[PDB]
């Protein structure tokens, strides 16, 4: 059908990837942080307020998500889901960006620590209350692209790399815009340059490193996991993340 | 349940 | 047609209805907090983990949710839904019910004004963030009770009070049972003998105790704080918006 995915784990820099698309389709910059949640509204966000889009609707359509694609909840798309970007990065630096966001000066010990100790154990942010319904972070790309047709029989997917996207915005950009049709190309330029970092931390506030530090045991538990046998190195591994 | 916030 | 809601707006006594309706069909008491979320699930609750009970199942099933009917998300059970059970309560006490949520003692009236004042502007809990999607006391009435059809054509309505519940609980939990036609009766005695105002106490305990997912303590009348905002709550009490239409109705003028 005509439902459309932007899906990530958390801190993968979803918004980032809104904020930009938003940008594209209006032509206009974006006029500041609710615009995101308008554009490429999140489902969360929305399911929250009692807001649901409804399944099969007849234009293309933007959403975007941390569920597992295998949440009963996403369901009542299973069929009319044609396209899916599966937004991807480090998880090392998912994890550093949960703490600069919890608070935390990096030389806050046992605060670091503890947070590391239990994403390590979880594979991900299962054990932090501010998301739910993600699962772990092989758990979410496996859902959301080697298995996508277990729950959206009809879609194609785009996988993506949150580094890429740093490395070559427009280029990267433009190859999301033309997988889900938005037009043009001319577009891609405007739409990095009304969403670049600086536009970005303005447009929240106008409105309301490494594992180096403290490592050594860390350092190697992480490490341990990079290559462990589990679902977790598979993926890591795969998008050069070892 | 399935409350809010912040507190 | 087998969806079947307990709707309400915060704070009308939907745990403890939510509670004896789980006690009744599983025959035995709740021993621990989330029972409730188990038996009758809340919706909210339901898509914070993006769970989603099927649209069209075979066999009759029970959710609870504060959302008004109207909420497009709930446009996925338009012909699915039976029956609604709309639990109302007294807006005096439901106010007065959220200052106790929020721990704030009879005595702080700056604390307690704010809570009542925004209250009274709002009619209703709109502004209180703990809940979305909920819209007014009235809304929220209206959307259950007089407009339903508008969002569940197939639908029909029982309306219980929460003062006719306290007065005579067995008599009224007896009342939305054979509405929904969950069987006996019984039966009836005993799911209010478990779900008590005690029990469901000690109950909310040991779930807090054996460090358990809980909803700081969960378990009168206006002359206290006011003059001002007495008159203020009589004000919208007894004048011309659809707050005064439902509050004289339910009997609360
Ligand atoms: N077993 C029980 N019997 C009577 N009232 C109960 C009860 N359990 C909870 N309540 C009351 O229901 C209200 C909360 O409603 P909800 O569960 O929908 O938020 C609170 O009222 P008060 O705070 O006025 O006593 C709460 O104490």
């Amino acid at each position: 059908g005509s439902m459309c995915w932007i899906a990530s784990y958390p801190k993968a820099g979803g918004h980032w990837l809104r904020c930009m698309l938003t940008s594209y389709v209006t032509g206009e910059p974006v006029e500041t942080w609710p615009g995101i949640q308008a554009g490429v509204p999140h489902l969360e966000g929305l399911l929250r307020d009692g807001e649901a889009p409804s399944a099969d609707p007849d234009e293309q359509v933007l959403l975007a998500t941390h569920f597992t694609a295998d949440r009963p909840v996403l369901r009542f798309y299973r069929e009319s889901t044609a396209k899916v970007v599966c937004l991807i990065r480090n998880p090392r630096d998912a994890m550093l960006s949960l703490m600069r966001m919890k608070g935390i000066p990096p030389e806050d010990v046992e605060a670091c620590r503890k947070i590391a100790e239990t994403f390590i154990a979880d594979e991900g942010f299962s054990s932090v209350r501010i998301w739910a319904g993600e699962g772990s972070w092989p758990e979410n790309i496996r859902s959301w692209t080697d298995s996508v047709h277990e729950s959206f029989p009809n879609a194609a997917v785009l996988a993506v790399r949150y580094e890429d996207l740093r490395k070559d915005p427009e280029g990267e950009l433009w190859k999301v815009v033309d997988f889900l049709e938005l037009g043009g190309r001319d577009g891609v330029a405007d739409a990095v340059a009304n969403c670049t970092l600086e536009r970005m931390r303005e447009m929240e506030e106008r409105s309301k490193k490494s594992l180096k530090f403290m490592g050594d045991d860390i350092e190697k538990a992480y490490a341990d996991l990079l290559h462990g046998e589990t679902d977790f190195a598979h993926y890591a591994r795969l998008y050069g993340y070892a | 349940x399935y409350x809010x916030x912040y507190x």
